[PDB]
């Protein structure tokens, strides 16, 4: 009955940093604490069982402390190569609670990089299909945040653009963004100019690029 | 220590399935299992956890007599069966090992989605007007997964494979995107190719600058 | 990761080997497994105390066990059942667990230095015994006691506790056993009020 | 078990002697279990058998070469009272015997027409947790000219650190400590109170040339007397895995022979106990070093000091 | 302060007991309110009309 | 006549661990010491001052204490800053001799580059002065150990070519080489083939980058 809650927010560190995430107990779990580093489309792994110690076979960059304050992590001195999810659960008795977290996620910190913006028309082949789609591409951008605009005749739109990002690059870390924009073919052909709107840190200016229909 | 799951599946709503997570690194009544849920953006959810050694199961206080989780004694297989009242429990579930989720399994993607099978369509997504970025287009396809491929392989740099995003009619779509350079637009053949196992579509599409 | 720990135990008949087994397994049921995993080696008494020390000592090279259990046979003669193992498997200082011993010169923390026993010795009776005596209106007590250990302590306890209150035992006759003439004791304990 | 198993096997031995160079205390026990499964008679000399143990059982043939603590603690009262002190006090712990102990010191002061004075009986125990203010106050309350230990080895350094903490020995003023107390006297818990006083076993006056030729005439002398007096001898079965078959005969005769023991007009006759009842025991004193010295002997019922 | 250091030596080598009572004066008694560090029972001492 | 020793030479601290550097007293140097770091273009600071204490303005990183017997410090969550040059200076008689020592440095870590390999002769131009000057260079490798020569008509040469490294990169934290030789107008003119081989970590296979004269 007491859920454990994960803080703060996200905590996105530089290489050579420790990552400390607070897993601050609600109830008064007598040592039983764990945050199960996982990486996304794979297995979460086993990091701490009791909240003070550590399982065979992993080394002692994560450790936990407490047993009547706040479970936190003990990472220090480690490497940027994790990037990983980070959830925090707990039983205080078992099995009946299985009480778990949300999961603050933690990205990856790097220098600001401007986004190579691009866009991308229908081919004219799925004009006959009846949809149109127009695709905006951002490549080797820092952070992951970067304001997107589709802008139809220069007029706001909402509820019909689908974002993806990708994750950090083993490479460089830089995600990719990509905004589709799905019409039907009437409001396709009602309309000329498209442009995408690409606002970001790494550039001095939001750079607006547009092109217009049959050309 | 090993676990070894049931295959990733997709059903209708309103059905009965089974998937068997199979332990054979320690001794088949040593351990207590379980089965833990991963919804996308939801986090992780206690289903049941069962001893194989007596049957004796306990169920979370909020799913409750809406799955079965049984077991064998000489398959050394706990199978988790749900009910046709599931309509909105597409996730990847897992089965812990020692009640801490010591080792965990390879996974069981189990989907519960009203679309039924049907190849990808491609478009040709070309650059225009040193370096740009042309890509392909993998739109409304059904079901998981798509691989999409750049010069059968060969081609690696700069090749992002973006996140399907899921649309109102229960239909993926992404994008394979890769940037190169503008001195090799006319000077080199770039062909996305696309293989849908479930529906096993395989489709190779030219991309040229329009 | 559970590290494997053996306990042992020697118990007649093979059944007893069988809830020897489940209760084992049922102990770790209760806690977790991912920090012990608890294991049972098991064998059945047999005549020649000497065979019984010699596999205990290959039981202990071959299982190292955490603590052995001792129980009694089924062959009358209720003094030799934790003979090989009070003195075999007690020179490393490990537990052992006896059930059925009644006996109490095993008590001693002189001789086996190493003995756990669930049921009460018979010094526990004598003071049973006088619990019974505090209020029934009696206090003219006559021990007769035999002249052996498992006699001697329980009537030096008896006194023990006796002399708290104050009071004192009229007579300690006390005859060897195996002997079948005892008549003149009675009449000792005849030629009193 | 093994080298005693292929001993009596291989070579047709009734009755057998060992040595030992450590003090191991459960050796003992072992070799009174040997001695009462197997009718033959086993003998200490040395190493943990010449430590006392407490007694034997309804079939154990274990003979050892140590004082009982009836003995021991008859010697030092007895060099107590010689040294014209007729005034002691009792300390002890909870041990095995120290019952007896208090029994034997109450039964020769009440027997005794010397007017010896009992000044309270100490029994605090170091084991316990958190009494060690009150084992403090114990020991601040009584204080007398004369008092008797009885407490382990181990115990004998938290016994002096909090005497040191005291401070009560200082001036004029005695200790008597028994031989378990000791150990070696080679070695010191680096808190001796210079001027201390023990009765124990002879440290080294009696080589193991001579108390194995002691123990084999013993054991011949009493073998032939019982040969020259019953006419027969007796045979065990030498079996270790059917020794059920060596109960056919009784050969309790055997214990009267060897009760009798004597040899080069010294009495070596054996206590039904097992305990030594003519032994020979010295005194040891500490000087101002850190070294103790032998002092007087106990022969004939007789004690010799300067 | 010097008394009460004073008075932990002295109960931890077992002075006041129910045989050694001990006078003081006004100086060493203080405030008539707390009471430092051991202070055993038993204590009498003489100070000013104050209350 | 004392005398510190500073070991390691260049302490190679991963970024996300330590980095202790002893001063071996050669005598109870009372209790007295002092360390100090500099980073390449700038003067060294004074660290720590007599063995135990902390300046003012200090991280809590770097502790250590001593009584002038190998007063040893340690410096844990070491970040991208780290790794300069550190030297040490005892003090007891102030003032009777204070000597001095040899010192030491550090460098950060990173994963192995190859060595980008050019090569320049002369530009018809420097040759008009009677000398010729021929260039190997070295771009973005790590580890900075390298090892290059020079091949002419396939003859060794050595003690005629010199060699400059320049200091770590402060984007990539790379090094860069420029290996030139120096000969006369004849002896240039007597040869036709010049190359120069650079092995490295990073090259499966020694790499040559070669010309010929008037070509």
């Amino acid at each position: 009955e007491i859920v454990m809650t994960q803080s703060p927010a996200t905590l996105s560190v530089s290489p050579g940093g420790r990552a400390t995430l607070s897993c601050r107990a609600s109830q008064s779990v007598s040592s039983n604490l764990a945050w199960y580093q996982q990486k996304p489309g794979q297995a979460p792994r086993l990091l701490i069982y009791g909240a003070s110690t550590r399982a065979t076979g992993i080394p002692v960059r994560f450790s936990g402390s407490g047993s009547g304050t706040e479970f936190t992590l003990t990472i220090s001195s480690l490497q940027s190569e994790d990037f990983a999810v980070y959830y925090c659960q707990q039983y205080n008795n078992w099995p009946t609670s299985w009480t778990f977290g949300q999961g603050t996620k933690l990205e990856i910190k790097r220098t600001a990089a401007a986004p190579s913006v691009f866009i991308f028309p229908p081919s004219d082949e799925q004009l006959k299909s009846g949809t149109a789609s127009v695709v905006c591409l951002l490549n080797n951008f820092y952070p992951r945040e970067a304001k997107v605009q589709w802008k139809v005749d220069n007029a706001l739109q909402s509820g019909n653009s689908q974002e993806s990002v990708t994750e950090q690059d083993s490479k460089d870390s830089t995600y990719s963004l990509s905004s589709t924009l799905t019409l039907s073919k009437a409001d396709y052909e009602k309309h000329k100019l498209y442009a995408c709107e690409v606002t970001h840190q790494g550039l001095s200016s939001p750079v607006t690029k547009s092109f217009n229909r049959g050309e | 220590v090993q676990l070894v799951q049931s295959g990733a599946e997709a059903k209708k709503p309103g059905e009965s399935l089974k998937i068997s997570c199979k332990a054979s690194g320690y001794s088949f009544t040593t351990f207590w299992i379980g089965w833990v849920r991963q919804m996308p953006g939801s986090g992780l959810e206690w289903i049941g956890i069962i001893y194989p050694g007596d049957s004796d199961t306990r169920y979370s206080p909020s799913f409750q007599g809406h799955v079965t989780i049984s077991a064998d004694r000489s398959t050394s297989t706990a199978y988790l069966q749900w009910s046709s009242l599931k309509a909105s429990d597409t996730a990847m579930y897992y089965c812990a090992r020692s009640a801490v989720f010591d080792y965990w399994g390879q996974g069981t993607l189990v989907t519960v989605s009203s679309a039924s099978t049907k190849g990808p369509s491609v478009f040709p997504l070309a650059p225009s007007s040193g370096t740009a970025a042309l890509g392909c287009l993998v739109k409304d396809y059904f079901p998981e997964p798509v691989t999409v491929s750049w010069n059968s392989g060969a081609l690696t740099s700069g090749v992002h494979t973006f996140p399907a995003v899921l649309q109102s009619s229960g239909l993926y779509s992404l994008s394979s995107v890769v940037t190169v350079p503008s001195s090799s637009l006319g000077t080199q053949t770039y062909i996305c190719n696309v293989n849908h196992k479930p529906s096993n579509t395989k489709v190779d599409k030219k991309v040229e600058p329009k | 990761d559970p590290k494997i720990v053996n306990i042992g135990a020697v118990l007649s008949t093979r059944k007893h080997e069988q809830m020897f087994r489940e209760a084992v397994n049922q102990a770790n049921k209760r806690h977790g497994s991912w920090k012990i995993q608890l294991n049972a080696t098991s064998v059945t008494h047999k005549p020649n105390a000497i065979q019984m020390a010699l596999s205990v000592c290959e039981d202990l090279i071959s299982s190292q066990v955490y603590a052995i259990l001792v129980s009694h046979p089924p062959t009358p003669n209720d003094h030799f059942t934790p003979t090989p193992v009070s003195y075999t498997a007690g020179f490393y200082r490990i537990p052992v667990l006896g059930l059925t011993t009644r006996m109490s010169i095993y008590s001693d923390k002189s001789i086996h230095l190493s003995f756990l026993r669930t049921v009460p010795p018979y010094s526990h009776q004598s003071s049973v015994w006088f619990e019974m005596m505090r209020v029934y209106s009696w206090n003219h007590i006559i021990l007769l006691v035999s002249d052996d250990h498992e006699g001697r302590a329980a009537q030096k306890r008896l006194e023990t506790l006796l002399e708290e209150r104050e009071s004192k035992a009229e007579k300690v006759l006390q005859f060897d056993p195996g002997t079948k003439n005892v008549t003149a004791l009675l009449m000792e304990a005849k030629e009193l009020e | 078990i093994t080298r005693i198993c292929d001993l009596m096997s291989d070579r047709k031995i009734q009755g057998v002697v060992f040595a030992d160079d450590t003090d191991q205390e459960a050796i003992a026990q072992i070799l009174d279990f040997i001695s009462a499964q197997t009718l033959t008679p086993i003998l200490g000399i040395h190493g943990g058998s010449s430590m006392i143990m407490a007694d034997k059982d309804e079939s154990s043939m274990f003979f050892q070469f140590g004082p009982s603590i009836e003995q021991q603690a008859s010697v030092m009262l007895n060099i107590m009272e010689e040294y014209d002190w007729y005034i002691f006090s009792i300390v002890t712990t909870y041990f095995p015997g120290y019952q007896d102990f208090v029994n034997k010191i109450r039964s020769t002061i009440e027997n005794s027409f010397v007017g010896w004075e009992l000044e309270e009986v100490l029994l605090l125990d170091m084991s316990l947790d958190d009494g060690d203010s009150k084992i403090q106050n114990q020991l601040k309350k009584l204080q007398s000219p004369i008092i008797l230990l009885y407490c382990t080895k181990e115990e004998a350094t938290y016994i002096f650190e909090v005497a040191n903490s005291v401070g009560l020995t200082g001036y004029g003023y005695t200790w008597i400590v028994p031989s378990l107390v000791a150990g070696d006297t080679d070695t010191v818990p680096a808190e001796f109170p210079t001027g201390l006083i023990s009765v124990s076993y002879d440290e080294w006056d009696y080589g193991l040339p001579a108390r194995v030729r002691d123990g084999i005439a013993i054991i011949t002398t009493a073998a032939s007397d019982m040969l020259s007096e019953h006419s027969f001898i007796p045979e065990p079965k030498s079996s270790c895995y059917n020794t059920h078959e060596k109960r056919i005969y009784q050969s309790n005769m055997l214990n009267r022979y060897l009760i009798n023991v004597t040899f080069e007009g010294r009495d070596l006759s054996f206590s039904e106990e097992g305990y030594q009842m003519h032994p020979k025991l010295v005194i040891i004193l500490l000087n101002k070093e850190r070294k103790w010295e032998r002092v007087g002997k106990w022969k004939d019922k007789s004690l010799q000091m300067k």
